[PDB]
């Protein structure tokens, strides 16, 4: 109630928009080039790892 | 191959006839009385393990 307060928008998902930062950073990481590129595509890795343990849980082929 | 010009069925493997041996055994008792159908639990699913862990080696786990 304090968030629709705050933000009528508002986001779907399940871990999947943290998948979709996650691949927001990726893009720009090739696309910003240079040396900022390298710890900014690792943290972009980092996000992934958590829905992915959540669809684990789920059972399947996580990683695939 | 040469057991192949020996025999005149060839026969899809790999996993094809293993289960479908044990769908027989387990369900259908063919020696109804309870002492050997302790042997026939042990030896339908002896025929599980080759489609099971090799798919399972793949990726897609044994139970899917």
């Amino acid at each position: 109630c304090r968030n629709v307060l705050l933000d009528p928008q508002l986001v779907p998902g399940g871990g999947a928009s943290e998948m979709a930062v996650a691949h927001a950073l990726t893009e720009k990481s090739k696309a910003m080039t240079g040396v900022e590129q390298w710890p900014y595509r690792a943290v972009a890795q980092a996000l992934e790892v958590i829905p992915r343990t959540l669809i684990q849980n789920c059972g399947a082929s996580t990683i695939r | 191959v040469k057991n192949a010009i020996d025999d005149g069925c060839v026969v899809p493997g790999a996993g094809a006839v293993e289960v479908a041996m044990a769908e027989a055994l387990i369900k259908h008792k063919p020696s109804v009385k309870g002492r050997a159908q302790l042997g026939v639990q042990a030896f339908a699913d002896a025929l599980l393990i080759i489609p099971k862990v090799l798919a399972q080696n793949s990726g897609f786990d044994l139970q899917e």
